[PDB]
């Protein structure tokens, strides 16, 4: 019942600024010990802030200045206000509820903060014909993340969301495929939903 | 900071300890030592905390010890399952706040070597349409990881426009990966295609002509 | 004890409630009652509470109104 949903992730320039929210329940953020830790792509956790059942306010040397975290006790609701950011802090921001000696005990499923001069794009999806495997290619987008579900999420087991590629013209291109049985293509629909939120795209593809 | 071992690579059944040497500032004072797994595409989740102690859903054979300046996990009886990122955490006073470990890669030796699987979509008709033509190999379920991507237009290698991502660690302790091919309509039509990939000396061909 | 560090103005000090110095008791800047007095000169500084090394691994983060 102990749910942590953060949201607020995306692309921010160089020297600017970002809010970050977590939306709480099953418990109340005012009785208890809050904190955001992140994580750069393939690199290891970094504590950033927390903030005390009482209010005190702590943070890392890296974001002291910058950075402020704050909690909402009537909406209970946890957030952190990150300004003046450099590609240093790309990473997945996890919201965090302390257990005993500020262990951590519930993380939220995280969101990407992505620094960068280059703009958002949207992706341009295209369907990978067909055990047979077909798929969607979401094809030049930047930045991540890219949500990627089959038949209005009725069809989950058998998804294999491959990781990205950076490509040297900074974009990204990802695909997903499902494998199905190869020869009951006749009797059933295929349709992949592609999802980038910072350039608010949403296509529904129909796979052959 | 706290300072742990890039890896370990350890045996099944076998037990294990990944240390966590701290400083006078954080376990040299007498901080508790907190310990996290992190299974790939997933957030970390609390082993152990404060130095010994189990949160409800941990198994028995997960320790945990406290010496002095320093700390370790142990493991009885390694399972493959195991196989995650490892992280200490304590609390560092010079910094007045909670500091983390620089992860452990923790490694299951005995596993069989699994050949990747390997499929190749040529560029969609819709794709071609826009002028543009994308190739698509996608590589998954290989032990180890580690794979070469070389592609073929008509016998001849191909490297321009080839775009290859790291190898990635899938749920089943297995690994992913993919290539794009980035060819104008007309390369596409002007030659078959082929994705070559190879595995601990291992080649597994995929070919694309409609 | 509830009685006496509450009568010498611990209970929410700095953000701090009561069960919280209650809990840390049982686990020359101050110039020197006279160790209640030193505590909220120690609590001031950048470490907080998290001073008495025994209240960050056995009270941060508890039920702490338990004590009281």
């Amino acid at each position: 019942q102990v749910q942590l949903v953060e949201s607020g992730g995306g692309l921010v320039q160089p020297g600017g600024s970002l809010r970050l929210s977590c939306a709480a329940s099953g418990f109340t953020v005012s009785s208890n010990y809050m904190s955001w830790v992140r994580q750069a792509p393939g690199k290891g956790l970094e504590w950033v802030s927390v903030i005390y059942s009482g209010g005190s306010t702590y943070y890392a040397d890296s974001v002291k200045g910058r950075f402020t975290i704050s909690r909402d006790n009537s909406k209970n609701t946890l957030y952190l206000q990150m300004n003046s950011l450099r590609a240093e802090d790309t990473a997945v921001y996890y919201c965090a509820r302390e257990g005993p000696g500020d262990s951590i005990d519930y993380w939220g499923k995280g969101t990407l903060v992505t620094v960068s001069s280059a703009s958002t794009k949207g992706p341009s999806v295209f369907p990978l014909a067909p055990t047979a495997a077909l798929g969607c290619l979401v094809k030049d987008y930047f930045p991540e993340p890219v949500t990627v579900s089959w038949n209005s999420g009725a069809l989950t087991s058998g998804v294999h969301t491959f990781p990205a590629v950076l490509q040297s013209s900074g974009l990204y291109s990802l695909s997903s495929v499902v494998t199905v049985p190869s020869s009951s293509l006749g009797t059933q629909t295929y349709i992949c939903n592609v999802n980038h939120k910072p350039s608010n795209t949403k296509v529904d593809k129909r796979v052959e | 900071v706290l300072t742990q071992p890039p890896s370990v690579s350890g045996a099944p059944g076998q037990r294990v300890s990944i240390s966590c040497t701290g400083r006078s500032s954080n376990i040299g004072a007498g901080y508790d030592v907190h310990w996290y797994q992190q299974l790939p595409g997933k957030a970390p989740k609390l082993l152990i905390y404060g130095n010994t102690n189990r949160p409800s859903g941990v198994p028995v054979r997960f320790s945990g010890s406290k010496s002095g300046t320093s700390a370790s996990l142990a493991i009885t009886g390694l399972q493959a399952e195991d196989e995650a990122d490892y992280y200490c955490q304590s609390y560092d006073s010079s910094l007045s706040g909670s500091v983390f470990g620089g992860g452990t890669k923790l490694t299951v030796l005995g596993q069989p070597k699994a050949a990747p699987s390997v499929t190749l979509f040529p560029p969609s008709s819709e794709e071609l349409q826009a002028n543009k033509a994308t190739l698509v190999c996608l590589i998954s379920d290989f032990y180890p990881g580690a794979v070469t991507v070389a592609w073929k237009a008509d016998s001849s290698p191909v490297k321009a426009g080839v775009e290859t991502t790291t190898p990635s660690k899938q749920s089943n302790n297995k690994y992913a990966a993919s290539s794009y091919l980035s060819l104008t309509p007309e390369q596409w039509k002007s030659h078959s295609y082929s994705c070559q990939v190879t595995h601990e000396g291992s080649t597994v061909e995929k070919t694309v002509a409609t | 004890l509830a009685a006496a560090m509450k009568r010498h103005g611990l209970d929410n000090y700095r953000g701090y409630s009561l069960g919280n110095w209650v809990c840390a008791a049982k686990f020359n800047l101050c110039n020197i009652t006279a160790s209640v007095n030193c505590a909220k000169k120690i609590v001031s500084d950048g470490n907080g509470m998290n001073a008495w090394v025994a209240w960050r691994n056995r009270c941060k983060g508890t039920d702490v109104q338990a004590w009281i």
